[PDB]
RNA sequence: UUUCUCCCAGUACGAAAGGACAAGAGAAAUAGAGCCACC
């Protein structure tokens, strides 16, 4: 059972009954167009009209590196290099101008979010625009890729080596010593791995959303 | 407006021009196009638009208000605007 | 099919292409000496040729033609 | 020089007959255009460099005069 | 309507030197068609870009807005953005050193394109 | 976002831009009533102790979403006249800029890649 | 709140050269009051 992100609302004091009607709406929009399952990392294809040509449709392919957002306004980005460039593009799920979704890899990364991809080499981030789909399993784990990416020099759009982020995907040993790394554990803040004020319970949530997207199928 | 504290706020404001897109009759709820000052949970008053523009739209709308009670025609569940795009339509296409 | 017809035409297709100088265009008009004409100069002379009688001639014997009777004697016997 | 003069020969003619059925352009420039191609390179090159000369002609020829319309 | 056949007939009736349109598949995210003209003088090139807007604006185009014209200044390129088509209207000399039409024609092969190059930027110290 | 300073790469085959040169082109203005600069925005750019009007085609600033994030600055000489200095570019260039507002048809058409 | 462009319209007007109004539309800019769907 893969539920997806959007439909887990975020806690706070808006009525839930925005969300039954935006879940109603959004499963509505799913029959028109049909959202394939997919995680950070996956390599996809999407088809979207293209506002400036006329009749003519655009597909973009790239890694899945962010997903961000709930309900209607759920985006997600994906990266890819273009003609030597690094391109990130954000796609609405629900925006009624993508005309169709296409996930080329379906596959996972070490981390949730990619972004320390653009401080990794261009070889792990460039990508066949052209790729034809892999095969995969519907009835299976999609594929984790392990393999840890190298940094470019030191200077970096985050510092990637402060226990907060936790990335697991990069190969800080060979741009960083032990003694850097202990530096950058300054921040460790042990605490927030026991700290209770920081979790919320969506257990009950996820439950009860998985039959009422089924039931609407 | 909500208030801010000592420095605040919590004064009353108007938003002039903002449009309504849809109006849901089972659940009462407006549809209003931009913000409205205020936090969340917060009632609001809502009336005509009094730009010159809009002077006179009541003429092909209820004039005295309207009264369910009368069901001269059951209106729709949801309302919409001509160019609002709904939910379930075909994907848009700029052709 | 008229071999005078073909002889004519072929040399009204010569005539045709300006870039050539028909100062001796005779049914045994030579390309490389008689009208010094570089290597384009017969690839496209041919072409002009193909065009008038639906082309099916490869450049593997029409090069070695040089002439306008050759090609003459090269589509009447290939007709 | 060239591996074959025949598709020399054949991508001359193509690209005169697409001319003719070049509306949109002044067929007029176009004819000259192909003529000064023909002689600024084919006068003098390579084996392996003339191949690709020809081969990508014969892709222009084959593609719809490369999207000449 | 006013569509590529009407405007290129109206070019050809003004009596333009060199015409090259150029067609855009849909799967180039660009416009469908793009035009190039010549033209033997500035003063040539005034009067024949000024005769398609005109024709244009009578030519129904209701839907569409008023199309400005860009370039007038420059004596030696005027382009003109209609709905369906760009014309690029400049001196036939122009037309050779720019070659619009190689760029579009060959979209990656064109040889200008090999001739822009790179440069290494780095700090005083 | 192309604020005050900013270095940029000169997408052009411009002499002076063509040309190495050992400090790199800066921008410290916008040709717009707001002082920072995005894509379709002119700018004037020093080049080899020159000064050339160039047109910004590409921006390191997170962008809105449907839009791709480039990852260096680039721009395009324009000349007095207006016409490009440049005859060609050679990195892919946004297609938003036909619909901008403003005089791009000559620019686009010197731009051999669209993305 | 202010500005620019477009439109009206190469029209009115004027021998020509040249060249408007008002009304309407789109862009921005700043100020003010707010807002967090997205970033």
């Amino acid at each position: 059972r893969f539920l997806s992100p959007e439909f887990i609302p975020p806690r706070g004091r808006t009525n839930p009954l925005k969300f039954k009607i935006e879940r109603k709406d959004m499963l509505d929009r799913r029959k028109v167009l049909p959202i394939p399952e997919f995680y950070v990392g996956s390599i996809l294809r999407v088809t979207t009209a293209d506002p400036y040509a006329s009749g003519k449709t655009s597909q973009f392919l790239g890694i899945c590196i962010k997903r961000s957002g709930n309900g209607l306004g759920a985006t997600f980005t994906l990266r890819n290099t273009i003609e030597g460039q690094g391109v990130e593009i954000c796609f609405e799920l629900y925006n009624p101008r993508i005309q169709e979704i296409q996930v080329v890899k379906l596959e996972k990364r070490l981390d949730d979010n990619l972004l320390y991809l653009r401080d990794a080499l261009p070889e792990y981030s460039t990508f066949d625009v052209n790729m034809k789909p892999v095969p995969q399993e519907a009835c299976q784990e999609v594929p984790v890729n392990k393999l840890k990416v190298k940094m470019k020099p030191k200077p970096w759009s985050k510092r990637w080596e402060r226990p907060n982020f936790n990335i697991k995907g990069i190969r800080f040993d060979l741009a960083l010593t032990e003694e850097q790394m202990k530096e950058a554990q300054k921040w460790n803040k042990p605490w927030i791995e026991f700290d209770m004020m920081r979790e919320y319970d969506t257990s009950k949530i996820e439950a009860a959303l998985w039959e009422e997207i089924e039931a609407s199928k | 407006t909500i208030g801010k504290g000592f420095q605040m706020g919590n004064q009353n404001r108007t938003v002039y021009g903002l449009k309504v897109w849809r109006v849901n009759t089972k659940h009462n709820i407006i549809y209003v196009n931009g913000s409205v000052p205020g936090h969340k949970n917060c009632l609001v008053k809502i009336k005509d638009s009094t730009l010159p523009a809009y002077k006179d739209s009541c003429k092909n709308l209820p004039f005295p208000t309207y009264f369910p009670d009368g069901d001269e025609e059951e209106l729709p569940e949801d309302l919409f605007d001509e160019s609002v795009w709904q939910p379930s339509e075909p994907s848009i296409t700029f052709a | 099919l008229t071999l005078d017809g073909i002889k004519d035409r072929v040399l009204y297709v010569l005539k045709l292409y300006d870039k050539i100088d028909p100062e001796k265009l005779s049914v045994n008009s030579h390309f490389m000496k008689d009208l010094g004409l570089d290597s384009l100069d017969q690839v496209e002379i041919i072409m002009a040729m193909e065009d008038e009688f639906g082309f099916e001639i490869p450049d593997i014997d029409a090069e070695k033609l040089m002439c306008p009777q050759e090609i003459v004697d090269y589509i009447a016997d290939k007709k | 020089a060239p591996w074959s003069r025949e598709a020399v020969l054949c991508l001359y003619r193509a690209l005169l007959r697409q001319g003719r059925e070049l509306r949109y352009t002044d067929r007029d420039f176009y004819f000259a255009s192909i003529r000064r191609e023909f002689r600024k390179n084919q006068k003098l090159e390579n084996l392996e460099a003339r191949e690709k000369q020809l081969e990508k002609g014969l892709v222009f020829l084959h593609s719809k005069l490369g999207g000449l319309i | 309507k006013f569509d590529i056949d009407m405007l290129v007939s109206l070019l050809r009736q003004e009596n333009a030197r060199d015409i090259c349109v150029i067609q855009v598949p849909p799967e180039m995210r660009y416009t469908d068609y793009f035009v190039i003209g010549s033209g033997t003088s500035t003063r040539h090139l005034h009067a024949m870009v000024h005769y398609l807007v005109k024709m244009y604006k009578h030519l129904k185009c209701r839907s569409d807005p008023y199309v400005k014209i860009e370039g007038k200044d420059a004596d030696d390129w005027l382009c003109v953005d209609f709905g369906s088509m760009v014309i690029h209207l400049m001196l036939p000399e122009t037309r050779e050193t720019y070659e619009l039409e190689k760029l579009w024609t060959l979209r990656s092969f064109d040889d200008q394109l090999a001739q822009i190059a790179a440069e290494t930027l780095p700090e005083d110290f | 976002a192309v604020q005050k300073m900013t270095r940029v790469r000169v997408v052009d085959n411009s002499a002076l831009g063509s040309t190495p040169y050992h400090r790199p082109p800066r921008c410290i203005h916008v040709y717009n009533k707001s002082g920072v600069g995005k894509v379709g925005d002119q700018i004037l750019l020093a080049i080899r102790g020159q000064k050339k009007k160039a047109l910004i085609v590409g921006h390191r600033m997170p962008g809105s979403r449907m839009t791709p994030k480039f990852d260096s600055n680039n721009v395009v000489l324009i000349e007095d006249n207006g016409n490009p200095v440049g005859t060609r570019i050679k990195i892919p260039i946004p297609t938003s800029l036909r619909r901008r507002e403003g005089e791009y048809s000559k620019v686009l058409a010197i731009a051999q890649n669209f993305v």
